[PDB]
């Protein structure tokens, strides 16, 4: 039982840690993905601005 | 039945156990390197009880030294009589037991127990007629308490017909290393109730008070407590270590002291108490050894009744006067001796006095007042256990709360059993 509980604690610490570090990488990447997607939306807007100058002449 | 195998376990066990071999080696004329330099043939007549004979006519104690850390056993080997012990009998682990019964009994000590039993078997093998085992330990720590009781349970399996006796030092807040002592002691008491034939209840409370009140030592060390212990250890082994027309072994003595199998916890005592010039008279020895102040277990014998008493007087005195004085205290205090065991006080005299004293007396009392000792440790236990305090140290090593609940109940049963014969 001493071994069983000592192993359980090591097991669940390792699984709790791996779940957090993977959940964190998902969240950080998704936060950076949204930031770039908003910045890439400005490039698509700036392309419509430059087209509406040439298509008005 | 001549040979006894001695085992000393833990810091305490090895400390008082070292003092035992210091005192008796002096009494038998054995020097620090093992050679005989006595004068009386009585010193060699029953030397086989505690010593093996070696080449060059050397005497080696039949002694096994156990601990879960090297520390204290390195101090034994360095100490005054440490060279006399057989090097193979020093059996020790490395990690210690942190005053933890569970470590001693179930994890750390389990790893070391079998190699201790190999040394026991080695000693028991070359024994013409092994009478039994004796053990020195504390019940308050981890090794002596937890492993010492584990050894006692293993020894009983392999040697179920041999006598198991212990000197078991009981913990007290007055001389206290850790708050978990009551836990360790309660777990150990249940083991001794099952697996020992006699247990000498050395109470550190009592040894402290004797050092403080009746010896005027303001700051008593463990050596001052151990001085009182070794005087008693010598006293209880006198009738086996010498003659004098007494035809008794550990079993014969056990048969006459223990009327009920579970009630084998004795109240040791010694007169005179020392730390002298005027030798005591026989009446003084008798009054002192029966006095509560001289008791090595902090109980009041007036609060119980004596089931049996044994007293062994050392020195050159009148056996007529001993008989008279021993009969005087019984017949003048007959309420405190049970009427339903006739002639329950027995006595012996040995001509050889111990070192320093011209005449002494060692008291072995099987009184029902020892319930006070077990009640005190039961109260300390429950104070913590009702809040499950400090249990994590034990559950971490695999133990359940159930085992504590059992042990609490087993000792309270012992107390109830002592109360039964006190009112009968
Ligand atoms: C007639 C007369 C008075 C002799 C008598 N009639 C009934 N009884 C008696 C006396 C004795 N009865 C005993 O049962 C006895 C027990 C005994 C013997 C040896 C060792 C240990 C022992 O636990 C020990 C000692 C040192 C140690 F390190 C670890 C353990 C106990 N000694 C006695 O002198
Ligand atoms: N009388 C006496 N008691 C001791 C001695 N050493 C430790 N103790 C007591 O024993 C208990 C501690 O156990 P200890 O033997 O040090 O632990 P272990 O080495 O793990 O068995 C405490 O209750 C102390 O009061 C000693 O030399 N003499
Ligand atoms: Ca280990
Ligand atoms: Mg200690």
């Amino acid at each position: 039982k001493a071994i069983e509980e000592n192993n359980n604690f090591i097991k669940m610490a390792k699984e709790k840690l791996a779940q957090k570090m993977e959940s964190n990488k998902e969240n950080r990447e998704a936060h950076l993905a949204a930031m770039l997607e908003r910045l890439q939306e400005k490039d698509k807007h700036a392309e419509e601005v430059r087209k509406n100058k040439e298509l008005k002449e | 039945m001549r040979e006894i195998v001695h085992i000393q376990a833990g810091q305490c066990g090895n400390q008082i156990g070292a003092k035992f071999w210091e005192v008796i080696s002096d009494e038998h004329g054995i020097d620090p390197t093992g050679s005989y330099h006595g004068d009386s043939d009585l010193q060699l007549e029953r030397i086989n009880v505690y010593y093996n004979e070696a080449t060059g006519n050397k005497y080696v104690p039949r002694a096994i030294l156990v601990d879960l850390e090297p520390g204290t056993m390195d101090s034994v080997r360095s100490g005054p009589f440490g060279q006399i012990f057989r090097p193979d009998n020093f059996v020790f682990g490395q990690s210690g037991a942190g005053n933890n019964w569970a470590k001693g009994h179930y994890t750390e000590g389990a790893e070391l127990v079998d190699s201790v039993l190999d040394v026991v078997r080695k000693e028991s093998e070359s024994c013409d007629c092994l009478q039994g085992f004796q053990l020195t330990h504390s019940l308050g720590g981890g090794t002596g308490s937890g492993m010492g009781t584990l050894l006692i349970s293993k020894i009983r399996e392999e040697y179920p017909d041999r006598i198991m006796n212990t000197f078991s030092v009981m913990p007290s807040p007055k001389v206290s290393d850790t708050v978990v002592e009551p836990y360790n002691a309660t777990l150990s008491v249940h083991q001794l109730v099952e697996n020992t034939d006699e247990t000498y209840c050395i109470d550190n409370e009592a040894l402290y008070d004797i050092c403080f009140r009746t010896l005027k030592l303001t700051t008593p060390t463990y050596g001052d407590l151990n001085h009182l212990v070794s005087a008693t250890m010598s006293g209880v082994t006198t009738c086996l270590r010498f003659p004098g027309q007494l035809n008794a072994d550990l079993r014969k003595l056990a048969v006459n002291m223990v009327p009920f199998p579970r009630l084998h916890f004795f109240m040791p005592g010694f007169a005179p108490l020392t730390s002298q010039y005027r030798a005591l008279t026989v009446p003084e020895l008798t009054q002192q050894m029966f006095d509560s102040k001289n008791m090595m277990a902090a109980c009041d014998p007036r609060h119980g009744r004596y089931l049996t008493v044994a007293a062994i007087f050392r020195g050159r005195m009148s056996m007529k006067e001993v008989d008279e004085q021993m009969l005087n205290v019984q017949n003048k205090n007959s309420s405190y001796f049970v009427e339903w065991i006739p002639n329950n006080v027995k006595t012996a005299v040995c001509d050889i006095p111990p070192r320093g004293l011209k005449m002494s007396a060692t008291f072995i009392g099987n009184s029902t007042a020892i319930q006070e000792l077990f009640k005190r440790i039961s109260e300390q236990f429950t104070a913590m256990f009702r809040r499950k305090a400090f249990l994590h140290w034990y559950t971490g090593e695999g133990m359940d709360e159930m085992e504590f609940t059992e042990a609490e109940s087993n000792m309270n049963d012992l107390v109830s059993e002592y109360q039964q014969y006190q009112d009968a």
